[PDB]
């Protein structure tokens, strides 16, 4: 029940695989793409004390993770490391698969001493924790995240442009606090129009034996980067749609019981052809949109 | 949650105006935003136009930008959808929904839905 | 190669994905569903003397889970202690994603001292431990669990029902011991003409902003009721057909290197479009399933 | 993009799925497998002096590891038990699903003291370490392993002669070191004409009650041995392939972040489906090729 | 392990009465169960009836319930099947099947299985 | 890295002989190995010959076997592909190509490509 967007001549639509999508050509599984975009792009208030009431502690719901494959520059980026009066840590260690969030223009270092009432720290307004293409419910301890939200994407067909190398450098500042007692129509405070985006590389990166892990490039020389600043109503209607996306997300997050999830596109796939190409259909019937002529 | 009540559908004449309202049980109505929806005979329901619990931002949709005005009274707990210049291809059943903070596009995303009015425009 | 059986009109159908679902309308991943039935139900003694006789040590052989998305109503459940002579603990702890049995009226707490040969605990007759939506095949550390089989199934086409919320109050006490020295046709000695079973709320869940993780339900609260006492024979026939379908599982599962399951139903649907949609179908012919008019 | 062959007649031809596959039967999922070539076919020194040499340290690249599902008898293998001259380890513990790599003829383990320049030791020329269905990137103290590449490849439908058993039990020796200062053409050095295999059986193992795991075989009696000589260009062949896919493997590693990769061949076959019958193809274009009457 | 020896197959007439049996070798028959499969022609193998270890509980098919009766001699090692009112659509080939402790419907769970006996029946 | 630049193409009779080059910029002309595609109208690319970075092992299509022979040039920065006994069906664009030390047959796995050159035979 997620609801995906298909772009068509750069116009933003929302849809779902049992509506009938006929001349929205998905051909092949490359058109399908998640984007997480940065919270701050709305318009909400970045410094740490308005930033840190939106995190609440609770204890009695486990925390689930899924994954986006395309992300935006942030240009405000937190790092937790607080701890119980009596010494003890509040935020479990971050598993082996989790790193921070690439592409921070400011780190704001958060440390000190606050009540810590649940075992993991949750966010009010139901958005996610964006790790290095890896969205998390709970924050962990000493990762560098942002806040933003996850939309899923049906991609024009073959058209390669979209999230591409610069269509029409890195330097991280480090700012340290101390803390004590812690169709689509765009209807945010404000919409960003521009969309500086990076992306993981698009597999072949590699000439002179470079694709050798050994001689390779680190875990932060792989990420593609692009600027999408020429169209103004598709990227906030993008905004607006990651906005609505949220509340079935976090119910099949809720209803699931992987730790991670990787397979919602792959499940949407199967959906649709399982759909459209189900069984026993008719030429003229138009649950199969085949054309006979 | 709330209780919705519209009123004021009926026939108007092609390039009349017609005005509906929809009344909220409760007293937490400024809490809550109210959206209008329309589904056309034959067709999905559709979003199309919204108001902030407290008024501010308000949204349209393409198609009644600028015919359109919603407007919210909190001391009566209605709202109100002012219509000008109507066309035949306006002829829908307008529904009335209300969901916590912040207009949504999405119906999925509301909780308390109405009735639902008729408005039909003769050529 | 394991049996999955089709419900039409209430009534059972066991029938492999390669054949004999022309007839039979798979629209879209809602229809495929798999089912925890509990062996209580199949007239098994129940008390702890005789249940703790069908567990055994083993050392050798690595352990493997599946899930499973719908179960039933316990009578008996169990959580065992058991301790080396030494000391030393027998049963490893639970993983993190491994919870005890929701629904359970008693719970029989077992601790004491024995021998332990093996490096795990195993079902002497087969059968799976049930841990919340997770099937094991070995016992974990002081987490409630109740041994069934599991069973593969598809659905009628929608018809918003079959496990929906009661179509027609939780208390489980705790028994405390302490011991030293530790068409298919219905064929088990009994069968349970009601089935009371539990559920995951199918992704739409909550309003008013419970579905917030930091507002929304804990971790036991999530969970939809039923009943199907209506009909006697197809639930002795699911029955039947699980205690059936026992030994397929068993081997795929020792065939493969997850730890965790969570792919069956997926990789049937491929089968089952790969089959029937593969390639160069005649227009009139069994195998091409397309009909004119 | 990686690149998979189709085999026909006993004739191996490289083709991407792409590529207007229809006149190739691709009916099931059981067609789709993955074979684990090692190098010391390819005439590749054995020998512990030269065979360090290949491996290197490296810090700043996270591992990978893929699952392959058919091997090949290995002369010699090799377990490291390296550690720092201060006493600290270099090489980390094996994760819970790694294990030994079956099948060894000699095993050569290698002990002592060396300079340990990074956090995990790569292979300096791009080929992976296999341990047991398990390919993976980087060497893990203590197991058994083999350096070789894999290779995916579509079977044709057959009664599966390819990996039977024996179409036409074993002793690894102990040796022990010291060390201190730690169509397809074959263009290899050498190529070996029989391919030697082994492979796990789905299902077909169970006589008696031997499906239960308590009364079953422990996890080095699973796996069904063959042997296939009859032919060489395709063995040869094979084997060039299986050196040329590694290029396009490393860099989909890369790109990916999931630890473990275990859907390559369902979303090979989710992409076949949607290439070819995505949507509104015609009877007399090429595209949709099938046939009338 | 044990080998399966079917006997009794014939032709008869419609409504009349035929008798197959199955002696098993070995001996630890009394451990096995034994059921009769029949595969018409063009046809799947299917289920119709079967024993237990020690005989009790007993499984008919519903198209040869109350027409079949099944029984075994554990002083013997074999097992019969009688056949009452017989049906033109009867006409298969049955075949004896054993498996350990238990009884099951589906064909893949039995371990050991004789050739089979040819059945017809004449309007 | 490293640029290529072919040359000797041309229009030939059906059994007669063409020889092609291919220089190679650069100074690390001895670490890379060499190869020859071909791609016929309609077609697309595939491996015709190739050789090493020291010339000890030369591989070729089972089309081309026994008739081109590859052979290269250190101190040149050249290599060369001897055409005997051509026949209608090898017209097609000849394209060099390069890829450090190694033999390969799949056409992604190289790093330098040249522009290519045009050889037609007449029947
Ligand atoms: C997709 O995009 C959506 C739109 O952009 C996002 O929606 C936002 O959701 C937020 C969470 O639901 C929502 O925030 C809420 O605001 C409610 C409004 O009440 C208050 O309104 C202002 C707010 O100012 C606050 O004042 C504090 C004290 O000075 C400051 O810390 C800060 O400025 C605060 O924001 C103010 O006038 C009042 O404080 C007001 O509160 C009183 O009066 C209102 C009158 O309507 C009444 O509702 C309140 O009960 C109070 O009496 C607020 O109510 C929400 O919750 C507060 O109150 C509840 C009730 O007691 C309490 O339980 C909470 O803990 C909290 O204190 C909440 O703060 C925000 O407004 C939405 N955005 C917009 C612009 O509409 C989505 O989040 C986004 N999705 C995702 C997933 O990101
Ligand atoms: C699906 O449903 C199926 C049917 O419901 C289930 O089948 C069950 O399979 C198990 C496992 O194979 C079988 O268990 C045991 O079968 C042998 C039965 O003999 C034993 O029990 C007889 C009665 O006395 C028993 O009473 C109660 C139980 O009623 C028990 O607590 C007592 O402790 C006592 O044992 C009796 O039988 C003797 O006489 C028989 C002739 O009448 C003769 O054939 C037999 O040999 C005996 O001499 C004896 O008392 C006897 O103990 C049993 O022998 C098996 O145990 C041996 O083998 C095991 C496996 O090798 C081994 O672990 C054990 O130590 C023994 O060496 C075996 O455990 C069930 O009978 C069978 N159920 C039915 C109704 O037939 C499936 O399990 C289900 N599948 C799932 C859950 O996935
Ligand atoms: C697929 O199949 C192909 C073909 O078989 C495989 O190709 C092989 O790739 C590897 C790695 O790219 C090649 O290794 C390199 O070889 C070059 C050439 O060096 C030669 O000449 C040197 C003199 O200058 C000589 O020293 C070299 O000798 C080495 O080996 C001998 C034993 O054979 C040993 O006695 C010597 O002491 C040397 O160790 C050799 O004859 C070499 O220059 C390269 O070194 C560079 O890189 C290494 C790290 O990789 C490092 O030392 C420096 O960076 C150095 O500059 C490197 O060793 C090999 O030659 C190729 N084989 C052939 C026959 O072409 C390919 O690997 C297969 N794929 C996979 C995935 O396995
Ligand atoms: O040094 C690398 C290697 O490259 C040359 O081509 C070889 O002939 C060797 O003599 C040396």
């Amino acid at each position: 029940s997620i609801p995906l967007g298909v772009i068509h001549n750069s116009t933003l639509q929302v849809s779902d695989v049992d509506k009938l999508v006929c001349r929205d050509k998905l051909s092949s599984t490359n058109q399908l793409r998640s984007v997480g975009l940065n919270l701050e792009g709305n318009g909400v208030a970045t410094d740490v004390p308005s930033a840190t009431k939106r995190w609440g502690f609770r204890s009695g719901v486990p925390p689930k993770v899924v994954n986006y494959e395309a992300g935006e520059w942030a240009e405000n980026c937190y790092n937790l490391e607080i701890k119980k009066p009596d010494g003890s840590e509040c935020l479990p260690a971050a598993p082996d698969g989790i790193r921070g969030f690439p592409r921070c223009r400011y780190v704001h270092k958060v440390s000190g001493t606050g009540p810590c009432a649940g075992d993991f720290a949750f966010h009010k307004e139901g958005a996610f924790f964006l790790y290095d293409r890896l969205a998390s419910t709970v924050i962990y301890r000493g990762t560098t995240f942002a806040e933003g939200v996850v939309a899923f994407l049906i991609l024009p067909q073959a058209k390669k442009d979209f999230f591409s190398s610069h269509p029409l450098g890195y330097y991280s500042t480090t700012i340290r606090y101390q803390a004590t007692g812690f169709a689509i129509v765009n209807a945010q405070p404000k919409c960003n129009p521009n969309l500086h985006y990076w992306t993981t590389q698009d597999e072949g990166a590699a000439i002179g034996l470079a694709w050798i892990p050994y001689f390779g490039p680190a875990a932060e020389g792989i990420y593609i980067e692009g600027l999408m600043h020429n169209q103004d109503g598709l990227i906030c209607g993008l905004r607006q749609l990651a906005n609505e996306t949220t509340q079935a997300l976090q119910l099949f997050l809720r209803a699931t019981t992987e730790l991670r999830t990787f397979s919602i596109l792959n499940r949407k796939a199967i959906d649709f052809l399982l759909q459209r190409w189900g069984g026993t259909c008719h030429i003229l019937g138009p649950d199969c949109c085949i054309e006979p002529h | 949650q709330v209780q919705l009540q519209e009123s004021g559908g009926g026939v108007v004449q092609a390039g009349g105006s017609l005005r509906l309202s929809c009344s909220a049980s409760g007293r937490t109505f400024s809490n809550y935003a109210m959206a209008w929806f329309r589904q056309a005979p034959g067709k999905d329901r559709e979003f199309a136009a919204g108001i902030n619990y407290n008024g501010e931002r308000t949204a349209y949709a393409d198609s009644v930008k600028g015919r359109f005005t919603i407007s919210r009274d909190d001391a009566k707990n209605t709202v109100y959808l002012q219509m000008n210049s109507l066309k035949p291809e306006d002829t829908a059943v307008y529904s009335c929904a209300a969901r916590p903070w912040s207009i949504a596009n999405l119906a999925y995303t509301y909780d308390s839905w109405g009735q639902g009015t008729q408005v039909t425009v003769s050529s």
